[PDB]
RNA sequence: UUAUGCUAUCAGGUGGAUGGCUCGGCUCAAGAGCUUAUGAAGGACGUGCCAAGCUGCGAUAAGCCCGGGGUAGGUGCAUGGAGCCAAUGAACCCGGGAUUUCCGAAUGGGACCUCUCCGUAGUGAUCAUUCAUGAUCGGGAACGCUCCGAAUUGAAACAUCUCAGUAGGAGCGGGAAAAGAAAUCAAUUGAGAUGCCGUAAGUAACGGCGAGUGAAACCGGCACAGUUCAAACCGAAUCCCUUCGGGGACAUGUGGUGUUGUAGGGCUGUUCAAACGUCUGGCGGUAAAAUCGAACUUGCCUGGAACGGCAGACCAUAGAGUGUGACAGUCACUUAGAUGUACGCCAAAAGACCGGAACAUGUCCCUGAGUACCGUGCGUUGGAUAUCGUGCGUGAAUCUGGGGGGCACCAACCUCCAAAACUAAAUACUCCUUGAGACCGAUAGCGAAAUAGUAGGGUGACCGAACGCUGAAAAGUAC
RNA sequence: UGUUCGGGUCGAAGCAGGGCUGUGAAGUCCUGUGGACCGUUCACAAACGAAAAUCCUGGUAAUAGUAGCAGCAAAGCAGGGUGAGACUCCCUGCCGCCGAAGGGGCCAGGUUUCCUCGGCAAUGUUCGUCAGCCGAGGGUUAGUCGGUCCUAAGACGUACC
RNA sequence: AAGUCGGCUUCACCCCGGGACCCGUGAAAAGGACAGCUAAAUGUCCGUACCGAGAACUGACACAGGUGCCCCUAGCUGAAA
């Protein structure tokens, strides 16, 4: 979150930076599916591990996979399917970022997710 | 053999630990970006200003 | 607020057992008596004398003497240096 | 999970708070012993995760007016 | 094959300019504004599994506990290994607690030393008429008040003067401080606390009358607020502590009345009746983290990757902006606009309480002393025989009184009542919070885009750097 | 900066070289390189233009493979090892230095240089496998040795002034 | 492995005593002794490595300087260090 208190470039980039670690959860935030905005009344959601998103932006347009990871810091997620293989030839996972990928299926194993998401 | 008292070894045994280099785990969570330090001394040059 | 740290498990240290004597990292703060009561009531075992030096890393070693002959050894094996 | 939790000291009683503490701080003793070879321990988070559980129950306590 | 060389271009090395980017700096505006013996700021030492610096923390040591928001990850700068923690709701943020070594106002004594001695376990020093208890000490970016106080420089030298009551010093001290309700300013007859701004005005005034220095009143504004003692009259009718029994102060006067100028108050008498103010009360505002907040991630092309081009679809009280693999109102955070919020802060209705205001009468009483004034010396001032201060000397009056009206005295007229006390607001400043910017953009901008007052230098007072950038992703080059 | 009109991943700025225009300050374009920003109309501003200051900061030449690595003090040689590599590290022998100091003990001062293992990018005036260097680990034990106690010249604290 | 004996000398170290000089007349206080013997307990804290110098200090240096010195120094020659 930044108001339009300040619009200047050094004090949004400033905040982002230094954004605590509870606002950095809500930079995870991805757009929902069609079906998923319209049944829970919101248009976007955290990106949690395990839910399943299709990334819409990038070299991996399209593939639908489950959340494998979520840094906070990076502000990165890790998606079965997304990897980079390296010199070795072993593949290593490529981190993506929420705002390129939509949610499609959403894990509710946690009964606080609704109000998670919304409220 | 100069007698120093109980503090004054104890300041020259933090100089002596301090006189370390980076770990080489640090280096690499660094990703060679902190490789120096200002602590870093030798025994034969400008004395400490410690004792 | 107690004196010992940790048995101080070196190749000199470990020299102390085969005469009965533990070196252990103490409090700095504290002096012999206190190491003396804080060791008895930790172990259970009568201490004929502490010996203590302060080394360069800001530490302080006590070498400790028992009476009962094999009190070092079972204070190794209980601690788990033995 | 954790070695033992805040409401697990409340739980306990004052005699059971003492004797976690003193096996806690023979754990503590152990594991500083074997650290005091330069040998890297067998559970690095255990020290620790030791230290802080014996300062949560040093504050339970305090809160209780065990000392 | 002409070497050693010379000139130009090209390739490469060194180097780190240029360009672009920037979580930093600077300035301005709006807020907010004290803290410490219940041990502050600052420093030393310790504290991480591998941890040396910084940062945080204090032997419970990059941390512990409780409540709220947040919810799926976390383990600082700083994605390395291995573990640990977390759905018993962590991390993080807001509030409240605990722990909190030694030095430090530092305060049992001493400190060379940050420790050490006695341990009789510590009210160190100076103070407060109950000896129960209480106050002061140090710190704070600048601002505020009191006092002490240069020279360079200008005068084209220099001494009065100027520089300048500046620089610097000492004391005190808060969120503001100081001042503050005329012994005033006026001028023919008026105004009516103080402060600050504009103006008066480079005027009056001072000045080798040179250079220069330099007001105030009136008037226009911001903000507005008035009062309490001493005494006269009464005479313990009071105030404080308390273990609620009592104790302390107090007749050398606690308390009631009273507080001032075309005089006021007291005492005597008559009348009208009681305004301001203090307390209770918490309607309602303000108010933590924080919550919600429209509308595309559609086709083709280019591309590693669209936020681009060309078609298409929408929102707008939201087209400020930032992130996202290239230019994004519709991808994300946001934004416009609404919500919520513990402790607190202000706060209206409605109640409890001391009480207020006129006149008549007058051989009546009271109304601030080394004070006001004056002589002389010195400083300061625009203050000139007419500023203010204070060293010495001298020194009054009491309402039929006293002071002022820019030399003194006389007279007239006008004006006030000192020598005791308090008092919000308008004002100053910027450690800090927020915002903004024809500001700088890494030799700039703070010295510091920082492991920066650091490395380093000086015995010390003190002086003081350099160093930003892989990439979309380590895919950080297997064999 | 306001404002008008634009360019750019089908490659902006910058950079090296070149073509054209303009008297010129300069502008524009081409090739290469570069990888994300840049211009333009009318106006307005300034921390606005460098060849010079024994200018400042940084980088880097000629000097130049030059001086120095020569008084210390007679300084090494043979053989055998170690090692990828040996004048320079280790052993034996010979030959030498100091020997009322260059040996021994210790104050102040230093502050880990002490010991062991593993190294040689830098340091060592050459080399180096060696090391007071680099990295890792270890090492200092007191009733009797000192401090601690006493007071000296003389400081410091409190009180008074 | 011997490990037993004698003699000489002896500084620059220890004890003791004498003399001379005054011109500095050459410290103080703690402590100790003079009434103690026996038996148990206690004796805390700090320093302690190593260099102490033609390479461990200081002079920017592994610097021909300087830095407390020793109440430290063996045989011959020689008065003798």
């Amino acid at each position: 979150m930044i108001a339009m208190v300040s619009k200047q470039p050094r004090k949004q980039r400033k905040a982002r930076y230094a954004a605590p670690l509870h606002i950095r959860q809500k930079f995870m935030g991805a757009r929902l599916s069609e079906a998923l905005t319209k049944e829970y009344g919101t248009r976007s959601a955290a990106v949690i591990t395990g839910d399943t998103v299709k990334v819409m932006r990038g070299d991996f347009k399209g593939t639908e996979g489950k959340v494998q990871s979520v840094s906070l810091m990076d502000g990165t997620i890790t998606v079965d399917g997304v990897i980079s293989t390296k010199v070795d030839g072993t593949e290593v996972p490529r981190p993506l970022n929420p705002s390129n990928v939509m949610i499609t299926k959403l894990e509710m194993k946690d009964g606080r997710r609704a109000s998670s998401i919304k409220k | 053999m100069s007698h120093n008292m109980k503090g004054q070894k104890k300041r020259l045994a933090k100089a002596h630990k301090q006189n370390t280099r980076v770990p080489v785990w640090v280096i690499v969570k660094t990703n060679r970006k902190v490789v120096s330090h200002p602590r870093r001394r030798h025994w034969r040059r400008r004395s400490l200003d410690v004792k | 607020m107690s004196s010992i740290n940790y048995p101080f498990v070196t190749e000199k240290a470990m020299m102390l057992l085969d005469e009965n004597k533990l070196q252990f990292i103490v409090d700095t703060r504290s002096n012999k008596k206190q190491i003396l009561e804080d060791v008895e009531k930790m172990y259970g075992f009568k201490v004929k004398s502490v010996r203590t030096m302060t080394t360069m890393k800001g530490m302080k070693k006590a070498v400790l003497a028992f009476e009962e002959p094999e009190a070092a050894h079972e204070i190794a094996t209980r601690i788990g240096l033995m | 999970m954790a070695i033992l939790r805040t409401s697990e000291i409340r739980t306990m009683t004052i005699e059971e708070r003492a004797d976690e503490l003193e096996n806690l701080n023979n754990e503590l003793v152990r594991e500083r012993a074997l650290t005091s070879a330069g040998g890297a321990p067998e559970n690095p988070g255990r020290i620790g995760e030791i230290r802080r559980t014996i300062a949560r129950i040093k504050t339970i306590q305090h809160e209780l007016n065990e000392i």
